[PDB]
This record gives structure tokens, C-alpha cells and sequence, in this order.
């Protein structure tokens, strides 16, 4: 355990190395774990036809963005 | 920059008073210094693990709240509230 004690904790390390370690740890622990639900809203918005009668196509409706 | 600066200072302070307390407690101080024995990546992982409410991290309250506020600001900037 003596070698483990001798191994430098974060306070001994220079500031830039600690900053990089914090960046990686923050990424892993927070940014990846942060999850939100938007798929249903996005799919519905893409599926909704946009002003087909106002659009002067004079034919079959244009394929929706999801299509 | 500033967050890790204060985190390193508080780790220094905790290391110091644990170093004082090992004399009173020999069995507990080993479990406490497992934190310092672990590699720096693992140390910063558990220091940042104060997300959610498992409350096993040694990070103090003001330091935790600072990162929570900055994360909220970053989420607002990203547009996900």
C-alpha cells in the first residue's frame, strides 16, 4: 500500500492534467448519461404533411419528409 | 479550470485531516485512503459521481452545487430543459 500512497493524488498533478481528467470524467458520468425523449415528437413532425392544399401541385400529395 | 482547482484543494484538505485521523482510527483509515490509492482517473470518476442521489461520493455540498448549476446552464445552452 506504500506504493499506492506514493502515487500522486489529483492535488499533486499539474492543473492541465487534472483538467483533462475532469473533462473525460465529466463526459462519461454526465453527458452520456443525460438522456431526453424527443423521438415521438420528431417523427410526428416529420410525418405531418405541410400545407398540401396550399401548395399548388395540382396532383397527388407530395411525399412527407419522413417518406 | 476553477472547478478542478477547488476540487484539488479540498482533496488536499480531506487528505490532511484523514492523515491526522489515522492515528485515532486504523481500520477505517484504510477504507478512507482507498480513494487516494485508486488511480487518478478512478478518483475523478468517483468525485464526479455525485450525480443522482446515491450519495457515496466524498465531494462537498458547495462544490457539488457549483457543478450542478454549471451543468444546468450547459443544458440550457444545448436547448434541452
Amino acid at each position: 500500500v506504500v506504493a499506492c500512497f506514493r502515487m500522486a493524488p489529483l492535488y499533486n498533478l499539474p492543473r492541465h492534467r487534472a483538467v483533462n481528467l475532469f473533462l473525460q470524467g465529466y463526459e462519461k458520468s454526465w453527458i452520456e448519461t443525460e438522456e431526453h425523449y424527443f423521438e415521438d415528437k420528431l417523427i410526428e413532425d416529420l410525418a405531418k404533411p405541410g400545407a398540401e392544399p396550399p401548395e399548388e401541385d395540382e396532383g397527388t400529395k407530395r411525399v412527407d419528409p419522413l417518406h | 479550470d476553477d472547478f478542478v482547482a477547488k476540487l484539488q484543494d479540498n482533496q488536499r484538505f480531506r487528505y490532511n485531516e484523514v492523515m491526522q485521523a489515522l492515528n485515532m482510527s486504523a481500520a477505517l483509515t484504510a477504507r478512507k485512503t482507498k480513494e487516494f490509492r485508486s488511480p487518478p482517473q478512478e478518483q475523478i470518476n468517483m468525485l464526479l459521481n455525485f450525480k443522482d442521489d446515491k450519495s457515496e461520493c466524498p465531494c462537498p455540498e458547495e462544490i457539488r452545487d457549483q457543478l450542478l448549476d454549471f451543468h444546468e446552464d450547459l443544458m440550457t445552452h444545448c436547448g434541452i430543459e
